[PDB]
């Protein structure tokens, strides 16, 4: 059991990395789209407001 | 992006205002000087009777 834990805290280590990963890429992709939209949005607005 | 919405928004609209008001100072003297002119021989027909 000993050494499965040596081999398993390196498994550990790689998990909190591609947890990390599926985080942040989930969250980045959807606060993006909405910058996106609210961009395109405001860019429109100048132009309807004039 | 907003700020630039509102700056043409209030430019369109004070360029409306100040119209509307340089016609309604017009009129409203206008107005007055015909209130003043019926006061004043109004007034002086009570005066001569």
């Amino acid at each position: 059991q000993s050494e499965a834990e040596k081999a398993r805290k390196e498994l550990l280590e790689l998990e909190a990395l591609s947890m990390a990963v599926e985080s942040t890429g989930t969250a980045k992709a959807e606060a993006e789209s909405r910058a996106e939209a609210a961009r395109i949005e405001g860019e429109g607005s100048v132009l309807q407001a004039k | 992006l907003k700020a630039q919405a509102l700056a043409i928004e209030t430019e369109a609209e004070l360029q409306r205002v100040q119209k509307v008001r340089e016609l309604e100072l017009v009129y409203a003297r206008a107005q007055l000087e015909l209130e003043v002119s019926k006061a004043q021989q109004l007034a002086e027909v009570e005066v001569k009777k």
